[PDB]
């Protein structure tokens, strides 16, 4: 096993939960 | 090298983000197993590969009767399939909602399961970081197993970073993107038990604005029907500073589980 290399996190697509927070900020604030 | 035409194929067992489990039989030793299948174009347009990639290298080095097995992986033109162990009796999520909640022998027998397979995956240093109950299966003999390690990571040496995860099970150090370690899983622990025991999670809220804010702030309250030994317990699991949580040693010798564990 290999320590886990990191990735480029705003090149690919969050969590759900991340984008839902998002949604309801966008939504309503 | 694995293939499609080793396998007979039976009905979805369940559904993933990229694609269906299937129940399915290795067609020389008729040996029974599950087919977790994702699709490759759903994948690049996600540009997750990573997290497929930690999940059949992290997944596979585990040997533990409380971890679900990863017996190999192969791919054709259009999906990559994960041979499975299949455990027949579902998930833990499936369970909770045919029950609502679990009485407290259920529960400590569960934690017990959980805190021995968390042992040994802390053991290696790798940290699973998403342990709710649609990640829970159970086998033959209704025991607990550890799957879907697709936010997983071999920590060895240094603390990570990553947005994981799913929001009613993560730690205040990772819905706000700090760097955290192995104890994320103690405070998943400390939730589970909770969800368990009244069913629903602890910091339940409509909004996920306002489930953010619960759990930076460690706000939730007891029903009172929860017994003193298991508020003592998963008070200790929910605690805000990382370190303040008990070690898995702690779980397992806790009185409250080894008076109601049948494990
Ligand atoms: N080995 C298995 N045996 C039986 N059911 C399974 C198995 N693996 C997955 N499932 C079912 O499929 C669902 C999705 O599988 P999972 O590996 O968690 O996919 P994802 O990574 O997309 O969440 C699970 O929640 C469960 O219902
Ligand atoms: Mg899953
Ligand atoms: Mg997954």
């Amino acid at each position: 096993l290999s320590p886990s290399r990191g990735f480029a996190e705003h090149s690919s697509e969050p969590p759900s939960w991340v984008t839902e927070m998002l949604l309801e900020n966008e939504l309503w604030g | 090298q694995w293939a499609l035409e080793d396998f007979e194929i039976g009905r979805p067992l369940g559904k993933g983000k990229f694609g269906n489990v299937y129940l399915a039989r290795e067609k020389q030793s008729k040996f029974i197993l599950a087919l977790k299948v994702l699709f490759k174009a759903q994948l690049e347009k996600a540009g997750v590969e990573h997290q497929l990639r930690r999940e059949v290298e992290i997944q596979s080095h585990l040997r533990h009767p409380n971890i679900l097995r990863l017996y190999g992986y192969f791919h054709d033109a259009t999906r990559v399939y994960l041979i499975l162990e299949y455990a027949p009796l579902g998930t833990v999520y499936r369970e909770l909602q045919k029950l609502s909640k679990f009485d407290e022998q259920r529960t400590a027998t569960y934690i017990t399961e959980l805190a021995n397979a968390l042992s040994y995956c802390h053991s290696k240093r790798v940290i699973h970081r998403d342990i709710k109950p649609e990640n829970l299966l159970l086998g033959s003999a209704g025991e607990l197993k550890i799957a879907d390690f697709g936010w997983s990571v071999h920590a060895p040496s240094s603390r990570r970073t990553t947005l994981a995860g799913t929001l009613d099970y993560l730690p205040p150090e990772m819905i706000e993107g700090r760097m955290h370690d192995e104890k994320v899983d103690l405070w998943s622990l400390g939730v589970l038990c909770y969800e368990f025991l009244v069913g629903k999670p602890p910091f339940e809220a409509n909004t996920y604005q306002e489930t953010y804010k619960r759990i930076s702030r460690v706000e939730f309250t007891f029903p009172d029907f929860v017994t003193e030994g298991a508020r003592d317990l998963i008070s200790r699991l929910l605690k805000h500073n990382p370190s303040q949580r008990p070690m898995l040693r702690e779980v397992l010798e806790h009185p409250w589980i080894t008076a109601n564990s049948s494990k």
